[PDB]
């Protein structure tokens, strides 16, 4: 099945289907705890702890209930609750939070917000990229209340440039083009792409993707789309055939 | 069980030269597509092993890029592009595809260097030990190469036999030398009976044997 | 920072049992398998078994079936291994090691030296090797090991601590030496710090002309 309770209970195992582990850094801030629950199991995570994605299904969004807490003088205080989403590929994975409740400035109040957490995996080294050819990636774009978006992305490894498109999100303004952008090395010389998104040729935000896998099998990242109701965040993950 | 046949048992290599170690398994270590669980470990004497390579060819963090792993199926190879002085120690292959996990027998990498004569020192027994009724006389051979050395004890010019024991250090990770201790053990009674205590050292780096000696008192 | 901290060296009698521990710090203990490994003196490594710390499930090398039992205490972030019906063939260094299959870092404990013998524990006598070279003779102890440092660890360059030799008495002996500038013999103090944990013997010996 979805292996949600397995993920909350079992040690990492490299013989499980990759990606087998994701380090929770953005997803759990220092001074805070993240409690995930699903299928009758629960686990509490701190900053830097591993999430066992090896037990989860590939190419799908896995969903947990979450509580964000802080420990104050021996007592656990709930700051936020909602759904924690995990999208798993073979060399990459990402997390996201759909907030449903926050503290009532000792009570909770309803509040909805969607953000991307961690994007990680087996980063492709910029210095070990294919020297040429053109790779096509297909996968998913997901945002608040919508995991049905389709991402297409193409990389030209000679030009070291990529571009793509998001389609089929229920909110039409989110189905943006991912404009041509250069592959660059980041601080650790990981291969990364950052560029603008476009809607009807108009600039409408940005996107960034990492390249993952020894043979650049995968891309994963996120986009920010500017709207009159705020920035909307979209998780991005795609893979070659 | 999967037998891991690691060769050579010993590898003697000059600094700057390349080195290669081979591991052959009695059945394939392929687990599934892209997953072959062959590790290379390294161990310095008196310390814990560390991992250098996992999944045949992946370099661990904190390992110089002079090290590389390759192979597939039943045949694997660890290569050092250019050996440095600190690379000496024992290397092991380790398969984790099949239970029980099993290890190669190890390859000891030794550094070849130029001949270096020992510096020789002799130490009389302390007065504290003497009160106890035993006398230990120690001869130190410091920082020499190669490892082979002859130490001969003489008391009042008579050659000793079967009353000494030797110990040798592991090869040094910076200068690739050895040191050696030889300990002559006497009763307090016998020690006081004699006057001249000497150790005579023969070694490839000495043009003639060296003697260090003292007179009791 | 992750550490796997193993229990100290021990002497145990033939026919008895011994239980040793590996305490993990700096990560979630239940997230990684833990292995136990044997290394007889001068021999290769041998895998004993592996435990899932989250639930205690174990897999063993059948060569250690009825000899070794691996357990965990989650609340103490510790794994234990017990050896029974001890013989001299069980004298060895035993290591705990975290899961070494994957990209996650493959941590090792520092090892536990187990000596199986009917002989009694005895701490060393420590004698000066007076000066340049100077040192300490660490004589007549059982079992191994001892540790020797100089000037509480300030002095490391030029130190040689020799492998111990078993004397005909059945007790071990070793020397530790250091070379230093002959000019510093009047001024600089030289102390050898000897620790034999099985006998709780600690000696700091000043070495002088």
């Amino acid at each position: 099945g979805a292996g949600l309770a397995d993920a909350l209970t079992a040690p990492l195992d490299h013989k499980d289907k990759g990606l087998q582990s994701l380090t929770l850094d953005q997803s759990v801030r220092k001074n805070e705890k993240l409690k995930l629950a699903a299928q009758g199991a629960e686990k509490t995570y701190g900053n830097g702890d591993s999430l066992n994605t090896g037990k989860l299904k590939n190419d799908k969004v896995s969903r947990f209930d979450f509580i964000r807490q802080i420990e104050v003088d021996g007592q656990l205080i709930t700051l936020e609750s909602g759904e924690f989403q995990v999208y798993k590929q073979s060399h990459s994975a990402l997390t996201a939070f759909q907030t449903e409740q926050i503290q009532d400035s000792g009570k909770m109040v309803a509040k909805r917000q969607f953000r991307i957490g961690d994007i990680a995996g087996e980063h492709t080294s910029f210095d070990k990229l294919p020297e040429g050819g053109r790779a096509t990636y297909r996968g998913t774009a997901f945002g608040s209340d919508d995991a049905g978006g389709k991402l297409t992305y193409t990389i030209d490894f000679a030009a070291k440039q990529g571009n793509g498109k998001i389609e089929h999100l229920k909110s039409p303004e989110l189905n943006v083009d991912l404009a041509a952008a250069d592959i660059k090395p980041d601080g650790k010389r990981h291969a990364v792409i950052s560029g603008s998104v476009l809607y009807n040729q108009a600039e409408k935000g940005s996107y960034s993707l990492g390249i993952f896998g020894g043979k650049a099998q995968e891309v994963a990242g996120s986009a920010e789309v500017k709207t009159v109701n705020g920035i909307r965040h979209i998780g991005l993950a795609a893979k070659q055939l | 069980d999967v037998v891991m046949t690691q060769t050579p048992l010993t590898l003697s290599v000059t600094i700057g030269q390349p080195a290669s170690i081979s591991c052959k398994s009695s059945q394939t270590l392929f687990y599934s597509k892209g997953k072959t669980y062959l590790n290379w470990l390294f161990q310095r004497p008196g310390q814990s092993p560390k991992r250098l390579i996992y999944l045949v060819s992946k370099l661990d963090s904190g390992v110089p890029d002079r090290f590389s792993g390759s192979g597939s199926g039943t045949d694997f190879t660890l290569k050092i592009s250019r050996v440095e002085a600190e690379d000496l120690g024992v290397y092991y292959c380790l398969q984790s595809t099949h239970f029980p996990y099993t290890f190669g027998g190890g390859t000891k990498l030794e550094i070849k260097r130029t001949v270096a004569a020992p510096s020789v020192f002799i130490f009389p027994p302390s007065d504290e030990q003497l009160k106890s009724g035993t006398a230990s006389v120690v001869c130190l051979l410091n920082n020499f190469y190669p490892r082979e050395a002859k130490v001969q004890w003489k008391v009042d010019n008579a050659l000793q036999s079967g009353n000494s024991q030797e110990s040798v250090t592991e090869q040094d990770s910076k200068d690739s030398t050895y040191s050696l201790s030889s300990t002559l053990t006497l009763s307090k009674a016998d020690y006081e009976k004699h006057k001249v205590y000497a150790c005579e050292v023969t070694h490839q780096g000495l043009s003639s044997p060296v003697t260090k000696s003292f007179n009791r008192g | 920072e992750v550490q796997l901290q193993q229990s100290g060296p021990v002497l145990v009698k033939p026919g008895a049992s011994v239980k040793m521990s590996c305490k993990a710090s700096g990560y979630t203990f239940t997230d990684y398998y833990m292995n136990w490994v044997k290394q007889s003196h001068g021999k290769s490594l041998e895998w004993i078994g592996r435990v899932n710390p989250s639930n205690g499930a174990t897999t063993y090398n059948q060569k250690f079936k009825g000899k070794a039992t691996v357990t965990v205490d989650k609340s103490l972030s510790t794994s234990y291994m017990q050896l029974n019906s001890l013989t001299s063939e069980d004298s060895a260094v035993y290591f705990c090691a975290r899961d070494w299959e994957g990209p996650w870092f493959a941590y090792w404990g520092q090892g536990t030296l187990v000596t199986v013998s009917s002989a009694s524990t005895k701490g060393p006598s420590v004698f000066p090797l007076a000066p340049a070279a100077l040192g300490c003779l660490v004589k007549d102890y059982f079992p191994e090991p001892v540790t020797v440092s100089w000037n509480s660890g300030a002095l490391t360059s030029g130190v040689h601590t020799f492998p111990a030799v078993l004397q005909s008495s059945g007790l071990y002996s070793l020397s530790s030496v250091v070379t230093v500038p002959s000019s510093s013999l009047g001024t600089q103090t030289y102390i050898c710090n000897v620790n034999h944990k099985p006998s709780n013997t600690k000696v700091d010996k000043k070495v002088e002309p």
